[PDB]
DNA sequence: ACATGCACAGGATGTATATATCTGACACGTGCCTGGAGAC
DNA sequence: TCTCCAGGCACGTGTCAGATATATACATCCTGTGCATGT
C-alpha cells in the first residue's frame, strides 16, 4: 500500500526540521501529490496525441506544467525541473 | 421523513460559518431541498462506482472519485 | 564550597571520621538541587557515591540500590 | 480462636495469628479496621488471611480489590500467589488498552464468586483507582484491602473521595501510620472506615484534637480523662503491634543532633531575606 | 454585548473551529434514506459517511457565501430563499 | 442447495464461537503473561562494554 | 430610617520543593520482498 | 529481458515532554456580609 508519504516527510525535516504533521495532514498531502502528478501527467498525454507523437518526453512535462501551474508558480517549478533533469543528464 | 434531522441549528450554523448575520425563516426547508440534491447527485455516482467494482459497500474512495466527477474534489480519503 | 556553608563544613569532618572508621553512610536530602551540588564536594574529596532521587527510573533504582548492596567500595548513597 | 485458614500454603507467626483474629471478629460484627502495626511487621500476609478465611468458611471466594501504590503491586501479586496459591489474581495495571482487555474480566452479575470464577483478588494502583473510576464504580466488592493507607489521609484527596465511594462491604486499611502530622489525618481514616460512627470531623475537633495538639503545639495541660475517651473511641477498629514486641532481635539506633554555625556568606544572605519582610 | 454583536461573535466561533456542524447520527440517516432510492441494503464505510459528510458542509458553507452576497447586493443584510436560488442560477447548478 | 447452505451456515456460527472463545481465552492470559510475568534489564550496553575490555585484557601485548 | 462604605471570617487561591503516575508520539530495530537498478 | 539486492513497508517497542494530582508548610487574595455612620 503505497503512498509519498516518506518522501513527504523527508521534504518536511528538510524545510522545517523540528516541525513535525498530523496523520490526517499527512493523508491530505498525499492526495495533493497524487492529484497533482495525475493532471499533469494528463495534461502531457493530451499533448502527446495531440502532436501525434507516442512520447512524454521532458519537453512534454515542462509543457504540461507551464499549461497547469500559475504565474510565478509555473515559472519556479520550470526552473526547479529544468535544473533536476540537468543534474540527471550530467551523472 | 429523517430530512428534517437536519435541524435548523444546523442550518444555523452553517450559515454563520458562510459569514450570515440573520436568517429568514424559509431559508432552512430551501437548504434541505439544495442539500438533497447535491447528495443525491454525488450518491449516485457513489452507488454507480460500488455497483461497477460488484461490491454490496459503498467506499469512501467511491465518494472521493463522485466528488472529483463533479469538480468538488476532497482532500483527505 | 566547603566553607561557605556551616553544615557543609560540619558534613566535611564527619565523612572524614566516617570513612576512617569504615562506614558506609546513606545521606538524606530534602532539595535535589543540592543533592547535585554535594555530588560535586564527592568528587572533590574523592568518595565514591551511588544517587537515588525522583528522577532516577524504577529498573534503575533497582540497579542503584542493588549496587550499594552488593560492592562495599561505595561509601556514600 | 481462629485457625490458620487452612487454603494457606504457609505457616502464620503468632501475632499475625492474633491478627488474622481481629479481622475475622471486625467482619462477623460489621465493624471495619485500620491495621496499624509498626512499618515491617508482616501486613499484607494478614490481609490475605482474612480473605482466604472468608472463602475456606462463607466460600466467598470474591471478588475481593486490592489497592496499593504502583510501585507495590507485583510484590502484592506475587505475595498473593505464595499464600493462597488457589487465588486467582486479575493485575489491573497496564496501558489504556491493557486494561480494557481485562475489564472483560470483572463478572458483574454474579454478586459473590465461588471457586472457579474469572478472578478472586484485583490489584491495582490508587492512581487507577481514581482515573478508572468510572468503572470501579460499577462494581461491587466483597472486601477490600488498601495497603499505605497513608494515601488516603486526606479528606480532600481525589483518592480519598474516589475510594469512600465505592461500594464495599468490608474494608481494612493498612497502614503503620495512622497519624503523621494533624489528627485531623487519623479522622479522615476513621471516616473513611466508618462514616457513620465518625461523621463530623468538627466535632472531633471540638472534642479531642484540639487538647491534644496544644499539649504539643504550647505545652498545655493534657486532658487525662479526655484523652482516655478518644483511646475508647479507637480501641475496636484499630490493631497497631510494635516491634519490640515481636521483630526482638534487632538493637537500637543512635541518635546525634549536629549543630552547626552559618558561615558568613550564609548570614549575610539570611539578613536580606528577613529585611524583605 | 449590544443587539448584533451577539451574531458577529457566533460567526467568529465557527470560523475559527474545524469541528463538524451536523449532527453525525441525522446525517448519517440522510445519507442512508437517500440511497436506498438507488439499491437496497447498501452497506456503507464509516469513513464514507464522514467524507460526503465534510463534502456536504463545505458545498453548503460555499453556497452561503454566495446567498450573502446576494442579500447584501441587494441591500439587505437577510438571507432569503430568492439568494439561494440566484447562486445556484449563476453557479449553473440550476 | 439451499438448504445445504442453511446447514452450512449453522455449522459456520457454531464453529465461530469457538474461534472467538480460542483467540479471547488466548489473548487474555497472553496479557496476564505479559504484565505479572516479567522483570529483566536494559544496561545490556553495560554488559556488552563488560565483555569488549574482558576480551581485550585476554589479550597479551607490549607495544 | 435607609443606604452605602469599610473591615472582619475563613475560605480558595497561591507560592515552592520533588514525589508518584502517565500517555502518546517519535524514533529505532527487525524482517522480508519486490521493484528500482544493471546492462546487454 | 534475465538478474539482483536494498530500500521501504509492516510491525514492535520504548521513552520522555507536557500533563495529571500532592505531601509539607504557610502567606496571601478574595468577597460575603455585618455594622456603623451619614444624609
Amino acid at each position: 500500500k503505497e503512498s509519498y508519504s516518506v518522501y513527504v516527510y523527508k521534504v518536511l525535516k528538510q524545510v522545517h526540521p523540528d516541525t513535525g504533521i498530523s496523520s490526517k495532514a499527512m493523508g491530505i498531502m498525499n492526495s495533493f501529490v497524487n492529484d497533482i502528478f495525475e493532471r499533469i501527467a494528463g495534461e502531457a498525454s493530451r499533448l502527446a496525441h495531440y502532436n501525434k507523437r507516442s512520447t512524454i518526453t521532458s519537453r512534454e512535462i515542462q509543457t504540461a506544467v507551464r499549461l497547469l501551474l500559475p504565474g510565478e508558480l509555473a515559472k519556479h517549478a520550470v526552473s526547479e525541473g529544468t535544473k533536476a533533469v540537468t543534474k540527471y543528464t550530467s551523472s | 421523513d429523517n430530512i428534517q434531522g437536519i435541524t435548523k441549528p444546523a442550518i444555523r450554523r452553517l450559515a454563520r460559518r458562510g459569514g450570515v448575520k440573520r436568517i429568514s425563516g424559509l431559508i432552512y426547508e430551501e437548504t434541505r431541498g439544495v442539500l438533497k440534491v447535491f447528495l443525491e447527485n454525488v450518491i449516485r455516482d457513489a452507488v454507480t462506482y460500488t455497483e461497477h467494482a460488484k461490491r454490496k459497500t459503498v467506499t469512501a474512495m467511491d465518494v472521493v472519485y463522485a466528488l472529483k466527477r463533479q469538480g468538488r474534489t476532497l482532500y483527505g480519503f | 564550597f566547603v566553607t561557605d556553608s556551616g553544615k557543609l563544613a560540619k558534613l566535611d569532618e564527619l565523612l572524614r571520621e566516617l570513612k576512617e572508621g569504615g562506614h558506609r553512610v546513606l545521606l538524606y536530602f530534602q532539595m535535589t538541587r543540592m543533592i547535585d551540588l554535594m555530588e560535586e564536594y564527592l568528587t572533590y574529596r574523592n568518595y565514591k557515591y551511588c544517587r537515588l532521587d525522583g528522577s532516577t527510573k524504577l529498573e534503575d533504582r533497582r540497579d542503584t540500590v542493588a549496587d550499594f548492596q552488593t560492592r562495599p567500595e561505595i561509601f556514600i548513597f | 480462636e481462629v485457625a490458620q485458614p487452612k487454603l494457606l500454603n504457609c505457616q502464620l507467626k503468632e501475632y499475625q495469628l492474633k491478627g488474622l483474629n481481629w479481622l475475622v471478629n471486625l467482619y462477623e460484627q460489621g465493624i471495619n479496621g485500620i491495621l496499624a502495626d509498626e512499618m515491617g511487621l508482616g501486613k499484607t500476609v494478614q490481609s490475605i488471611s482474612v480473605m482466604a478465611y472468608l472463602a475456606e468458611r462463607y466460600d466467598i471466594w470474591g471478588p475481593f480489590l486490592v489497592v496499593a501504590p504502583a510501585s507495590t503491586l507485583h510484590n502484592w501479586q506475587q505475595e498473593v500467589s505464595k499464600f493462597v496459591p488457589d487465588f486467582k489474581v486479575l493485575p489491573y495495571w497496564g496501558t489504556a488498552a491493557d486494561r480494557k482487555v481485562l475489564r472483560k474480566f470483572w463478572d458483574r452479575k454474579h454478586t459473590t464468586y465461588k471457586k472457579d470464577s474469572p478472578f478472586h483478588v484485583m490489584i491495582t494502583s490508587y492512581q487507577l483507582v481514581v482515573s478508572d473510576v468510572a468503572y470501579f464504580q460499577k462494581m461491587k466488592w466483597q472486601y477490600m484491602i488498601l495497603d499505605e493507607a497513608q494515601a488516603i489521609k486526606s479528606s480532600q484527596s481525589s483518592r480519598w473521595k474516589c475510594l469512600l465511594g465505592f461500594h464495599c462491604r468490608n474494608r481494612l486499611l493498612l497502614t503503620g501510620t495512622p497519624i503523621q502530622n494533624n489528627m485531623q489525618e487519623l479522622w479522615a481514616l476513621l471516616h473513611f472506615i466508618m462514616p457513620s460512627l465518625f461523621d463530623s470531623h468538627d466535632e472531633f475537633s471540638e472534642w479531642f484534637s484540639k487538647d491534644i495538639e496544644s499539649h504539643a503545639q504550647s505545652n498545655t495541660k493534657l486532658n487525662e480523662d479526655q484523652l482516655k475517651r478518644l483511646h475508647m473511641i479507637l480501641k475496636p477498629f484499630m490493631l497497631r503491634r510494635v516491634k519490640k514486641h515481636v521483630q526482638k532481635e534487632l538493637g537500637d539506633k543512635i541518635e546525634i543532633d549536629v549543630f552547626c554555625e552559618l558561615s558568613y556568606r550564609q548570614r549575610a544572605m539570611y539578613q536580606s531575606l528577613r529585611n524583605q519582610i | 454585548y449590544r443587539p448584533g454583536t451577539v451574531a458577529l461573535r457566533e460567526i467568529r466561533r465557527y470560523q475559527k473551529s474545524t469541528e463538524l456542524l451536523i449532527r453525525k447520527l441525522p446525517f448519517q440517516r440522510l445519507v442512508r434514506e437517500i440511497a436506498q432510492d438507488f439499491k437496497t441494503d447498501l452497506r456503507f464505510q464509516s469513513s464514507a459517511v464522514m467524507a460526503l459528510q465534510e463534502a456536504s458542509e463545505a458545498y453548503l458553507v460555499g453556497l452561503f457565501e454566495d446567498t450573502n452576497l446576494c442579500a447584501i447586493h441587494a441591500k439587505r443584510v437577510t438571507i432569503m430563499p430568492k439568494d439561494i436560488q440566484l447562486a445556484r442560477r449563476i453557479r449553473g447548478e440550476r | 442447495l439451499s438448504m445445504r447452505r442453511a446447514e452450512m451456515a449453522r455449522r459456520r456460527r457454531n464453529l465461530s464461537e469457538k474461534r472467538n472463545e480460542e483467540i479471547k481465552m488466548e489473548t487474555v492470559n497472553k496479557l496476564l503473561k505479559k504484565q505479572a510475568p516479567r522483570t529483566t534489564r536494559r544496561a545490556a550496553q553495560a554488559a556488552a562494554a563488560a565483555e569488549e575490555a574482558e576480551e581485550a585484557a585476554k589479550q597479551p601485548k607490549r607495544p
